[PDB]
RNA sequence: AUCAGAGUGGCGCAGCGGAAGCGUGGUGGGCCCAUAACCCACAGGUCCCAGGAUCGAAACCUGGCUCUGAUACCA
RNA sequence: UUGUUGGUCUUCAACGAGGAAUGCCUAGUAAGCGCGAGUCAUCAGCUCGCGUUGACUACGUCCCUGCCCUUUGUACACACCG
RNA sequence: GGUGAAAUUCUUGGAUUUAUGAAAGACGAACAACUGCGAAAGCAUUUGCCAAGGAUGUUUUCAUUAAUCAAGAACGAAAGUUGGGGGCUCGAAGACGAUCAGAUACCGUCCUAGUCUCAACCAUAAACGAUGCCGACCAGGGAUCGGCGGAUGUUGCUUAUAGGACUCCGCCGGCACCUUAUGAGAAAUCAAAGUCUUUGGGUUCCGGGGGGAGUAUGGUCGCAAGGCUGAAACUUAAAGGAAUUGA
């Protein structure tokens, strides 16, 4: 389902975007 | 003189267990199992029909002449029809010599049952 | 492109319908979309009737029946041929 | 491993006409394991065909439980009444509507039963409707009227004639015909009587049932 | 033990098998002539030949 | 320092005297339109070295050689 | 002449019915046997024909390899070696 | 036992099977439907109680009180979060057994969270009829559910009748279905997706080639997972819908 597992690719890096910017906090 | 056969005869095997009218006493119970040496033939009709001339002999020097049959699938949960050897079972012990008094079928059926095995797509092969 | 008016199930002015679990693989299908088929079939097949209506001790003792409901899913039932593939014309056929 | 157990006759009680029922075999009494006594509770499925010696009721599997034994003679009282399972799935059909009662009653004597009843509604004559259903409200005069009936007709003095309001179907024509001014419901029966409780030996009792 | 019985092929109704091999007749035993049944023969067969069968109660069934 | 352990196909390992392979790679064929997989073969070997015992040894005893692991406590 | 071919005597190799795979074949057929022609001064283990001796098995099937027609799916049209 | 075949697993401390009974938790088969109810999500054992609701009936009442809706608000499958209860079955993760060139998969076994329940969150689904709501007109037919009206003619019914069950006819209101263009459409199809270049009943939301991208950023809601709101640079000549002939 590569366009409902592309979204949890996009998931997953946004979250880790995240925790990159909450970690420069 | 009588006797009560439940025949269980799933896939993969079949059983031959005759006991006293309350089903309280085991006289000669033969599984398809014991006649063959492959697991993937136990459940033939080879096997089943083997297995009833072997009980037959067993009973008929018990003094029993007519068995009352109560026939079983797998039940609960899984398939409500009887495997390939419970034909052959039945068959074989009329034909053996014994007399048949009465024939019914026990399979569990649920009113409604527990979940079943292997999720919500199914056995996929 | 849709390739029947009813979707594929029975289903109208309801919302949900309870699924039932295939008799073959288990595989969830909705109540009204499964192949539903009742088979009252015997207890053994006329070849090997008479040598059990022979071994009756009763007189007119009658063998019973096997009844089951059995339900497939599309795949088993396209799979194992009790529906099979028809036209696009004779697909509207419900009888 | 077989030369080890004796033989017994079972015994009916008189309000079944042919008797007899068959014949169990125990092991040869041993001191703690003593057969007798140490067993006295077994249970049997006879069918009542070979209680009556009619075929039109080779259904209504009887239930047999041994209260006594009496010197290579097991003394059985009536345990549980049910269908036979090709009875019961013949008459559930599509297209027709089926009604569901049960009760929980007692007998004069303290015996705890409950009573299953089981109805379909019945097509006319030149109907030219594909089906026969009730609407939830019939459904529901009927359930009530079936269990009113089946617990104004058990609590009667013994299970003696309790049987033998079962046993000529008693209950059943009685609820057909009692509702007949709401639908008209053939093929109406007790499908099942478990009974709930058994309150103690009455040793007497038993030989008054028997023979 | 088991003795070999004698059958006559009564009708000849097909042909099974992977590769059709395999011919599916109806026997007819000539000590009781009232008990047919199924049977697969391996081997040119017409109307009219008799079987021996090593075991009689084997019975093939439908399109086997 | 003394002792227990390991040396066998180009590599890793198994081998209970009657006595040589497993796995993986090598070469040649087969299958396929072709490539992998897969199938069949053919070539491989101081069984770590020297003695001995024994119907009979790569194995059993001894002795020398190379690698691994160990006990090394009261001042 | 790296022997055209045919003779004579002598020399006496592998080969013990052949692994995986694979081909042709349904009656005067397969297989065995020889003969003719083409090539040709000379050279036939080839090809194209011809007779002679003459079977086993089957009289099916769609399992493998493919072929024809229909229905069906398709994101293929250099078309699934897509 | 399980499977195409097996193995892991259990088993002479007796497995699987049989019989009677008890406990536990989940589920509510068959009946069960081109059927019902609900705003949708959804709702299937009995009986009782509580409030609610549509349709029908009506020579009851009010008299324009209405339609659709920025802001704002209720509800909202499953999974998920926090804490109690529970913990049968099935079972993400995980551990093994197989298959394979590998197999972090399909298949088999054992199973954790979960599945059930309570209190609080979450606010998303192919949440689909991929079709917002209100109104009018427009074609034929037979079924079916609810209610009502009218029919003689029969019930294993009913002190007689009336009524209940069935038959026939009609009217409202539902869920749908079948046949047909005089219609519409790119067609597939659609009796509403018709009454459109002969274009105007009312109203809300929403689209403007494919990507980048539901991404970055700011705001806001959430315990969290995430929800709502939502670009640009750059890139590209097609991406796409329906149908046809082939393979
Ligand atoms: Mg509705
Ligand atoms: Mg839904
Ligand atoms: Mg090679
Ligand atoms: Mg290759
Ligand atoms: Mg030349
Ligand atoms: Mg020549
Ligand atoms: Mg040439
Ligand atoms: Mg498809
Ligand atoms: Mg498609
Ligand atoms: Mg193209
Ligand atoms: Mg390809
Ligand atoms: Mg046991
Ligand atoms: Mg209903
Ligand atoms: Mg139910
Ligand atoms: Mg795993
Ligand atoms: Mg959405
Ligand atoms: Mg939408
Ligand atoms: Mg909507
Ligand atoms: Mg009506
Ligand atoms: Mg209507
Ligand atoms: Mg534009
Ligand atoms: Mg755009
Ligand atoms: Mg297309
Ligand atoms: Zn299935």
């Amino acid at each position: 389902m590569r366009a409902k597992w592309k979204k949890k690719r996009m998931r997953r890096l946004k979250r880790k975007r995240r925790k990159m910017r909450q970690r420069s906090k | 003189v009588f006797g009560v056969a439940h025949i269980f005869a799933s896939f993969n095997d079949t059983f031959i267990h005759v006991t006293d009218l309350s089903g309280r006493e085991t006289l000669v119970r033969i599984t398809g199992g014991m006649k063959v040496k492959a697991d993937r033939d136990e459940s033939s009709p080879y096997a089943a029909m083997l297995a009833s001339q072997d009980v037959a002999t067993r009973c008929k020097e018990l003094g029993i002449t007519a068995l009352h049959i109560k026939l079983r699938a797998t039940g609960g949960n899984k398939t409500k029809t009887p495997g390939p050897g419970a034909q052959s079972a039945l068959r074989a012990l009329a034909r053996s010599g014994m007399k048949i008094g009465r024939i019914e079928d026990v399979t569990p059926v649920p009113t409604d049952s527990t979940r079943r095995k292997g999720g919500r797509r199914g056995r996929r092969l | 492109t849709f390739k029947r008016r009813n979707g594929g199930r029975n289903k109208h002015g309801r919302g949900h319908v309870k699924y039932i679990r295939c008799s073959n693989c288990a595989k969830c299908c909705p109540k009204d979309k499964a192949i539903k088929r009742f088979l009252v079939r015997n207890i053994v097949e006329q070849a090997a009737v008479r040598d059990v209506q022979e071994a009756c001790v009763h007189d007119g003792y009658v063998l019973p029946k096997l009844y089951a409901k059995v339900h497939h899913c599309v795949s088993c039932a396209i799979h194992a041929h009790i529906v099979r593939v028809r036209s696009r014309e004779n697909r509207r056929n419900r009888e | 491993p077989f030369t080890k157990k004796q033989w017994y006759d079972i015994k009916a009680p008189l309000l079944f006409t042919s008797r007899n029922v068959g014949k169990t075999l125990v092991s040869r009494t041993q001191g703690t394991k003593i057969a007798s006594e140490g067993l006295k509770h077994r249970v049997f499925e006879v069918s009542l065909a070979d209680l009556q010696n009619d075929e039109d009721q080779a259904y209504r599997k009887i239930r047999l439980r041994a209260e006594d034994v009496q010197g290579m003679n097991v003394l059985t009282n009536f345990w549980g009444m049910d269908f036979t399972t090709d009875k019961l799935r013949s008459l559930v059909r599509k297209w027709q509507t089926l009604i569901e009662a049960h009760v929980d009653v007692k007998t004069t004597d303290n015996y705890m039963l409950r009573m299953f009843a089981i109805g379909f509604t019945k097509r006319r004559p030149n109907q030219v409707k594909r089906t026969c259903y009730a609407q939830a409200s019939q459904i529901r005069q009927i359930r009530r009227k079936m269990v009113e009936i089946m617990v104004n007709q058990a609590a009667s003095c013994d299970l003696k004639e309790l049987v033998n309001k079962f046993i000529p179907e008693v209950i059943g024509k009685e609820i057909e015909k009692a509702t007949s001014s709401i639908f008209p419901l053939q093929n109406v029966y007790v499908r099942k009587v478990k009974i709930l409780k058994a309150p103690k030996f009455d040793l007497g009792k038993l030989m008054e049932v028997h023979g | 033990d088991t003795q070999v019985k004698l059958a006559v092929v009564v009708k000849v109704m097909g042909r099974t098998g992977s590769r059709g091999q395999v011919t599916q007749v109806r026997v007819k035993f000539l000590d009781d002539q009232n008990r047919l049944i199924m049977r697969n023969v391996k081997g040119p067969v017409r109307e009219g030949d008799i079987l021996t069968l090593l075991e009689s109660e084997r019975e093939a069934r439908r399109l086997r």
